[PDB]
């Protein structure tokens, strides 16, 4: 069986990703304002996506092409500051390059993906204080 | 969405 | 933050205001029946709304002279003062949802803003 | 339908 230890996969679509430059801890409504507006970007890009697997865990986040699973993305948990759900988009910001990365993915599961990566978010954080 | 608390210390 | 949205048409007025977005939509509605494409710019410091293939600002409305935005369906209720001397713009959008609530988060960090300023800590 | 609680304010 797989939990959230080993990691747990979800079929998504990649949208294409964005960049922005934030304060370093934000408050949540300004941090959805950033999720937002990579979706805005994402969006006019659309009308001015081949499938994947999203790989989630307490240690990192990953994805692989939905056929061949090749590994397309892989980020530390680390790098990882917020993730949310936009209706059935989901909008991951990590770190480095202050300048902030923001890939966009669709998903009938975003709900349950973001569910997923703020619980591998609380795991990691408690390992992290103790 | 979520802020991942740790993401600061690094 | 920019979304695309065609402007259908406006009102203008002198629980209840969720009422007046509606009354505003069918206004609207009717006119439609009887007879442009924008994109609109949201941001903590207004909302711009501009004409498509000219890229001219439309309407330019400082954030705080606005109160409400609905998202009636695919339809998009903009209220704004002067213009008490309120007018409503009405926008069919794909996003309507999602527009009213990138406004309100709009809403929600310039009254954070707004608070700070007035040597209040939110 | 969402109220932008800075327009009261002016």
């Amino acid at each position: 069986m797989e939990d959230l230890i080993d990691g747990i996969i979800f079929a998504a679509n990649y949208l294409g990703s964005t960049q922005l430059l934030s304060d370093k801890t934000p408050s949540k409504n300004v941090r959805m304002m950033q999720a937002q507006e990579a979706v805005s970007r994402i969006k006019m890009a659309q009308k001015l996506m081949t499938e994947v697997d999203l790989f989630i865990l307490t240690q990192r986040i990953k994805v692989l092409n939905a056929d061949t699973q090749e590994t397309m993305m892989d980020h530390p948990l680390r790098t990882i500051s917020y993730i949310a759900d936009i209706g059935n988009i989901v909008v991951l910001m990590a770190r480095r390059r202050y300048k902030m990365i923001c890939h966009v993915f669709e998903s009938e599961d975003a709900q349950l993906i973001a569910q997923s990566i703020g619980q591998a978010f609380s795991v990691a954080y408690q390992e992290f204080l103790r | 969405g979520y802020e991942n608390p740790t993401y600061k210390f690094f």
